């Protein structure tokens, strides 16, 4: 299974681009397919979704400018981007959503675009500095109540797409080691790494998908002390 | 005889939205002010009819469709809407004639640890037609490999429980919904007002 994006570029403000996402293994027309973007040095922002039955939804900031579509015969998802703004500068990821059955589990590698209300999730600390072997606790607090079925944790290493760790607040994704665990206590959603391995140093994002729009926390950078 | 709206509105258990219930009302008298006067209904939205005029006409058929959804989904039970509920569970027609009535049922339909009795359809190839009902449980093929009725990666049971919990925020709490459709055809008109 793979998603392969293309079509990004370095473009003048006001221009247009068309992003493509060629899928293999999953069928675009049968899935909740999304575009998610990440501005340089910033967090993740949901952009658009196309339902299997054809309904489309967009972030307020791109309404009337971007259009999501697909070509079933090419098993490809598209994002038409018109009237591009500096604030649209980001890496754009193609993503399949399983919602409460598995969250954002398949991500593409991303394509770079350079141009030159909602539940807020607050992550703490901004930077977490710890030694290998130690326990790490990462917090994510929502601006209003989010049921535990609709919370997920992601890990992102440099230059890579995010990777799903935990969905439904506490269900580990397939292949994730048991030293990762998720829990909810009050309005606090926590990720615990019981014994830090050197490969665990990364940026971690929480996500809620229970209220529209889908939103992400601003990220915690987990680094070596 | 009084129309049996009590059986619909005050039923102990409601249907899941994917398996939504329909009751035909006929051969009876109703006072609709009993419904529209009620401070219990957080949604009471009518299309093509005014609720204060429903008492003025004998109808040929009244249908009462009822089910439970999340509070944040009640907005999808309206003409012209889209989303998981409108698209794959219960679809009103674009020019619906009737009323949509809803109320919070947290005290009845939530359970400690989650109520798994109420389900919705998460996956469906295409949108429902208006008033269509899909109660199938065929494993849903999201990939290129056939599922052959076995769940796995890219092969999903298409329904999902809401898991209503009493401490959820109100947008995540269960709401009971009754959709009243009003028809007048060239037929006996047996559903009357006072
Ligand atoms: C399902 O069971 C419910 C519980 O019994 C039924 O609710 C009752 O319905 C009757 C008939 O309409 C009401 O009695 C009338 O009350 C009005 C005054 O209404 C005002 O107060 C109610 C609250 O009691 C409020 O919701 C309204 O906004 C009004 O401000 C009088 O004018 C009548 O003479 C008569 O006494 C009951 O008050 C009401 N009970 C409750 C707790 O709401 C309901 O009708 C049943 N549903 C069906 C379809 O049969």
């Amino acid at each position: 299974v793979q998603l392969v994006e293309s079509g990004g570029g370095l473009i003048q403000p006001g221009g247009s681009l068309r992003l493509s996402c060629a899928a293999s293994g999953l069928i675009v027309s049968r899935n909740y397919m999304n575009w998610v973007r990440q501005a340089p040095g910033k967090g993740l922002e949901w952009v658009s979704v196309l339902y299997s039955g054809g309904s489309t939804f967009y972030a307020d900031s791109v309404k009337g400018r971007f259009t999501i579509s697909r070509d079933n015969s090419k098993n490809t998802l598209y994002l038409q981007m018109n009237s591009l703004r500096a604030e649209d500068t980001a890496v754009y990821f193609c993503v399949r959503d399983l919602d409460v059955k598995g969250a954002f589990d398949i991500w593409g590698q991303g394509t770079m675009v350079s141009v030159s209300s909602e539940i807020v999730l607050t992550q703490s600390p901004g930077t977490l500095s710890l030694s290998p072997g130690e326990r790490a606790t990462l917090s994510c607090r929502a601006s209003q109540s989010v049921s535990s079925s609709y919370l997920a944790w992601y890990q992102q290493k440099p230059g890579q797409a995010p990777r799903l760790l935990i969905y439904g607040a506490s269900s580990r994704a397939t292949g994730i080691p048991d030293r990762f665990s998720g829990s909810v206590s009050g309005t606090d959603f926590t990720l615990t790494i019981s014994r830090l391995e050197p490969e665990d140093f990364a940026v971690y994002y929480c996500q809620q998908y229970g209220s529209s729009p889908i939103t992400f926390g601003q990220g915690t950078r987990l680094e070596i002390k | 005889n009084l129309c049996p709206f009590g059986e619909v509105f005050n039923a102990t258990r409601f249907a899941s939205v994917y398996a939504w219930n329909r009751k035909r009302i006929s051969n009876c008298v109703a006072d609709y002010s009993v419904l529209y006067n009620s401070a219990s209904f957080s949604t009471f939205k009518c299309y093509g009819v005014s609720p204060t005029k429903l008492n003025d006409l004998c109808f040929t058929n009244v249908y009462a469709d009822s089910f439970v959804i999340r509070g944040d989904e009640v907005r999808q039970i309206a003409p012209g809407q889209t989303g998981k509920i409108a698209d794959y569970n219960y679809k009103l027609p674009d020019d619906f004639t009737g009323c949509v009535i809803a109320w919070n049922s947290n005290n009845l339909d939530s359970k400690v640890g989650g109520n798994y009795n109420y389900l919705y359809r998460l996956f469906r190839k295409s949108n429902l037609k208006p008033f269509e009902r899909d109660i199938s449980t065929e494993i849903y093929q999201a990939g290129s490999t056939p599922c052959n009725g076995v769940e796995g990666f890219n092969c999903y049971f298409p329904l999902q429980s809401y898991g209503f919990q009493p401490t959820n925020g109100v947008g995540y709490q269960p709401y009971r919904v009754v959709v009243l459709s009003f028809e007048l055809l060239h037929a006996p008109a047996t559903v009357c007002g006072p």
